[PDB]
């Protein structure tokens, strides 16, 4: 909760992410709590890695803008995943990796996320299954 | 340490997960969970080369059609499956799987795989099939379907018999390694 207050005031104020169904998601929806947060790397379609603050609340991906956070803007994809539409799986190839699928009927999306360690990946997967 | 990605597709209940699992773990899915999305991994030796095959398992149920695009992105070889106890599953090869695989994975080699090769001669199946003017799929048929769709090769196997399983993945890896 304390950590959550600061993260929140660090989030840049005019920041939003477009959803596949044409709605938007803005910081304001975060005023309406934080279960756990962590630094991960998001593998893009081209095999590049994006440094990301991942927040489990839905799932929210932030990128840094100096001392500010913005909602991630990675390959035109939404930076927020609804937990009810979430499919989560281990990357069999990569003991640090998990696959996170938004199965949205407006257009599913894959997010392949790598943590720093096998332990942290299983840590994320346990905490994610509960929700 | 060479990495290749294989994706398996085909009608629901035609034996894809059992084939992947039997091959990756020698085990055999007793409790039958229809698939939504899974991936496994296995190491295979072919022609001197060590290859790590990432095995992407997909849903045969059309209810999940919209998730399948998510498995195609970087595929080195497709295992396109039907079941020999279901000449229906065979006719879906040109109607549904070949058009989708060609859309998402143009120029990716395809192994046409007939599963459940054991039930060709099981009366239970072979009688129900007769109950509807049908009969198990025949190698000429499977092979003709493979020529029709342009497959790299044609292979038949039984996850339960385990016969030919190994040969499915050797051929797929040879195709993956193919320029
Ligand atoms: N006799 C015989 N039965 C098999 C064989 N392979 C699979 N089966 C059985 O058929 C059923 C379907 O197999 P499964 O591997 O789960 O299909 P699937 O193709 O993954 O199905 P889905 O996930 O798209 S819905 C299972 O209960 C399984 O044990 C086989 O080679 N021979
Ligand atoms: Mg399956």
């Amino acid at each position: 909760n304390q950590k959550w207050l600061e993260i929140l005031n660090k989030i840049e104020n005019k920041t939003y992410t477009k959803l596949k169904n044409g709605h938007v998601f803005r910081k304001q929806a975060l005023m309406s709590t934080l279960l756990y947060d962590g630094l991960v790397y998001w593998k893009t379609a081209t095999g590049r890695f994006k440094d990301i603050l991942a927040l489990l609340l839905v799932l929210l991906f932030l990128q840094e803008k100096d001392q500010k956070y913005i909602f991630a803007a990675v390959d035109q994809k939404p930076s927020v995943i609804s937990l009810q539409k979430l499919i989560a799986r281990e990357v069999a190839n990569e003991e640090r990796g998990m696959f996170l699928i938004s199965a949205s009927s407006a257009g599913p999306e894959m997010y392949e996320i790598h943590t720093n360690s096998k332990e942290e990946r299983n840590n994320w997967m346990r905490r994610i299954q509960q929700a | 340490a060479i990495r290749k990605k294989l994706v398996i597709v085909g009608d629901g209940a035609c034996g894809k997960t059992c084939l992947l699992i039997v091959f990756s773990k020698d085990q055999f899915p007793e409790v039958y969970v229809p698939t939504v999305f899974e991936n496994y991994v296995a190491d295979i030796e072919v022609d001197g080369k060590q290859v790590e095959l990432a095995l992407w398992d997909t849903a045969g149920q059309e209810d999940y059609d919209r998730l399948r695009p998510l498995s195609y992105p970087d595929t080195d070889v497709i295992l396109m499956c039907f079941s020999i106890d279901s000449p229906d599953s065979l006719e879906n090869i040109p109607e549904k799987w070949t058009p989708e695989v060609k859309h998402f994975c143009p120029n990716v080699p395809i192994i046409l795989v007939g599963n459940k090769k054991d039930l060709r001669n099981d009366e239970h199946t072979r009688r129900e099939l007769a109950k509807m003017k049908q009969e198990p799929v025949k190698p000429e048929e499977g092979r003709d379907m493979a020529n029709r769709i342009g497959a790299f090769g044609y292979m038949e196997c039984s996850a339960k018999t385990k016969d030919g399983v190994r040969e499915v993945f050797e051929m797929a890896t040879r195709a993956a390694l193919q320029a």
